[PDB]
């Protein structure tokens, strides 16, 4: 059972770095700006089933994204911003339609999204829970999580529900 | 913009603003082509028929068609609107279609009739009928 998660964000919200922390429990304080899109796969345990995730990290910059062929497939979407950079949020909209449209699942109203609202450890928050919740409610109860890549909060348990979700979704 | 309007509306579902768009544009009150694709990320190369077809908006879809719009468009996949109302399983949007002159033999990028692309019963065998008829 091979389980196809794609994370997508705008540049520095943490994509890389809850992947990272999820995969290998591991975090670097400094930047490196990823290329292009490419995947690790890795085992999890969804209820009493193990299974196989392929977790697609892909640019947030727009200097270094190429096409969105890769979207095919996915079992999973999982929607990244940064709690103290509102317009990461104000992105989402947008990040969710082009999956839809190039992913193109058969049912697009009950394809399995997932938003992290990252960087929960950092002062200076400007997007409030009521506000990110609101909206994942508003596409069809979309599962929302706050995360610390960084300090390892609710990163486990969210990729849980990606996982759970997309076997799913997959099945 | 009108026509950044219009996609932003039909992929929505928001039947009342994309009619007040329509009826505005009837009377040339703004330019506003309604076979427009889209330029953003969001909607890169599909008409707002495309649009609220795969996304099911079936009000949306008759105020478009009533207005005009071309049944027969097509988006950088090759799929006409009938693919996309097929292929998720939309049979009263395929209905529809059909009531304005879809045409069913059209053959998109990867080689697939809007019959071949449908897992609704239903819809592919009424594409079968019409299919074997419009050939
Ligand atoms: N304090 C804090 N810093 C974080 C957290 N997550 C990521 N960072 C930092 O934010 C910066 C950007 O993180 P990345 O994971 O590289 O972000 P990205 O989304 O992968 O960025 P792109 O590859 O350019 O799309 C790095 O300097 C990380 O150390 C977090 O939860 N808390
Ligand atoms: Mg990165």
């Amino acid at each position: 059972v091979l389980l196809k998660v794609i994370i997508l964000g705008d540049s520095g919200v943490g994509k890389t770095s809850l992947m990272n922390q999820y995969v290998n429990k591991k975090f670097s304080n400094q930047y490196k700006a990823t290329i292009g899109a490419d995947f690790l796969t890795k085992e999890v345990m969804v209820d009493d089933r193990l299974v196989t995730m392929q977790i697609w990290d892909t640019a947030g910059l727009e200097r270094f994204q190429s096409g969105v062929a890769f979207y095919r497939g996915a079992d999973c979407c999982v929607l990244v911003f940064d709690v103290t950079a509102p317009n990461t949020f104000k992105t989402l909209d947008s990040w969710r339609d082009e999956f839809l449209i190039q992913a193109s699942p058969r049912d697009p109203e009950n394809f399995p999204f997932v938003v992290l609202g990252n960087k929960i450890d950092l002062e200076n928050r400007q997007v409030a829970t009521k506000r990110a919740q609101a909206w994942c409610y508003s596409k069809n109860n979309i599962p929302y999580f706050e995360t610390s890549a960084k300090e390892a909060i609710n990163v486990e348990q969210a990729f849980q529900t990606i996982a759970r979700n997309a076997l799913k979704q997959e099945t | 913009s009108a026509e950044q309007q219009l996609l932003h509306h039909a992929r929505n579902g928001n039947a009342e603003e994309v009619r007040q768009l329509l009826e505005t544009m009837a009377r040339n009150e703004v330019i506003a082509d309604i076979n427009c694709k889209g330029r953003s990320k969001s909607n890169l190369g599909w008409t707002p028929l495309h649009l609220a077809c795969y996304f099911g908006h079936r009000q949306v879809v008759q105020d478009l068609l009533k207005a005009g719009a071309e049944v027969n468009v097509l988006n950088d996949m090759g799929d006409t609107p009938l693919h996309r109302a097929a292929f998720t399983g939309r049979k009263e949007l395929v209905m529809l279609l059909l009531e304005y002159n879809a045409d069913t033999t059209i053959v998109n990028g990867s080689g697939q009739t809007a019959k071949e692309v449908t897992h609704a019963e239903e819809i592919r065998s009424m594409l079968e009928a019409v299919e074997r008829t419009q050939q």
